[PDB]
């Protein structure tokens, strides 16, 4: 599935991702439009053999379990598929333990190159929420 | 599968250090997110803090920064050190995962100058 | 800190029969409300997760509901086996903490 802005927005919100530990809403849309283009199933193989999933690009190595990706570690406990849904309940379960790290949401390339220091509250304006 | 047991001295005097050890078998705890929380008499639980796969730490501003979370691979345990207590910090602790889903037994450690 | 408040203090209830436990915070958290359930002697278990979202290994019977800042948990039938201390946690925000508790008790 690919979500709209608003409409991405808006099940974030109804997932508690607006200031989830210290982060606006905002930053976590514009994660998601950079990271994988707001497309739930999107998927990058990367160098190691590890791939990110999803609409928050979650990787294989340290989150989750995708059966072919070496030093595996599964901090969020749950199969890289799931992470390959319209639902994103999942993806999100998993992003608000990655962000409960100290890195925060630098956990995402992406975010940190594109969003990090912009108006990300820019994101979410123009929406019915 | 996972089980966590906590272990340490059950009496602590006041002003010590009070220690505990968390040990963790069925997967290693460099997969996932230690926690200390801890019940006091009446039904009052307090999470105490939190040491992420970073090694980063997120402590109660309530402990007054008298806490210390660590870990040790090798032995696949992570440990709470509490520093000058007091009679208010008697209670039952437990560890448990992040995610909620394995917790300890729990151990009683009471603060007495008896 | 977010304060969580948790009513009634103590319910007492018959087997067979339905309750709702409320939990109350001081701010909204969205959907990060979390239940816990403590028997004397024993370490907390997670019943209900984000708000609503079920936990294998807990019977059908608990369900949770609610956002921003108004929870509920809800027992579909108590049985025997529920008796004890129900506790909501938020980790919305850090430092985590705890509502005060509802003691469920047979009448």
């Amino acid at each position: 599935k690919v979500f709209g802005r608003c409409e991405l927005a808006a099940a974030m919100k109804r997932h508690g991702l607006d200031n989830y530990r210290g982060y606006s809403l905002g930053n976590w849309v514009c994660a998601a439009k950079f990271e994988s283009n707001f497309n739930t199933q999107a998927t990058n193989r990367n160098t190691d053999g590890s791939t990110d999933y999803g609409i928050l690009q979650i990787n294989s190595r340290w989150w989750c379990n995708d059966g072919r990706t070496p030093g595996s570690r599964n901090l969020c406990n749950i199969p890289c598929s799931a992470l390959l849904s319209s639902d994103i309940t999942a993806s999100v379960n998993c992003a608000k333990k990655i962000v409960s790290d100290g890195n925060g949401m630098n956990a995402w390339v992406a975010w940190r190159n594109r969003c990090k220091g912009t108006d990300v509250q820019a994101w979410i304006r123009g929406c019915r929420l | 599968d996972v089980q966590l047991q906590e272990s340490g001295p059950s009496l602590v005097k006041p002003s010590q250090t009070l220690s505990l050890t968390c040990s963790v078998t069925g997967d290693s705890i460099t997969s996932d997110y230690w926690s200390w929380i801890r019940k006091f008499p009446g039904n009052r639980l307090e999470y105490m803090g939190y040491v992420s796969y970073s090694g980063s730490t997120y402590y109660n501003p309530s402990l007054k920064s008298r806490i210390s979370i660590t870990r040790d691979t090798s032995k696949n345990q992570y440990y709470l050190d509490l520093n000058s207590v007091t009679t208010e910090d008697t209670a039952t602790y437990y560890c448990a995962n992040w995610d909620g889903d394995y917790w300890g037994q729990g151990t009683l450690v009471t603060v007495s100058a008896a | 800190d977010i304060v969580l408040t948790q009513s009634p203090a103590t319910l007492s209830v018959t087997p067979g029969n339905s309750v709702s436990l409320s939990c109350r915070a001081s701010q909204s958290i969205g959907n990060n409300l979390h239940w816990y359930q403590q028997k004397s002697h024993e370490s907390p278990r997670l019943l209900i997760k984000y708000a609503s979202q079920s936990i294998s290994g807990i019977p059908s019977r608990f369900s949770g509901s609610g956002s921003g800042t108004d929870f509920t948990l809800s027992i579909n039938s108590v049985e025997t086996e529920d008796f004890g201390m129900y506790f909501c946690q938020q980790a919305n925000s850090w430092p985590y903490t705890f509502g005060g508790g509802t003691k469920l008790e047979i009448k």
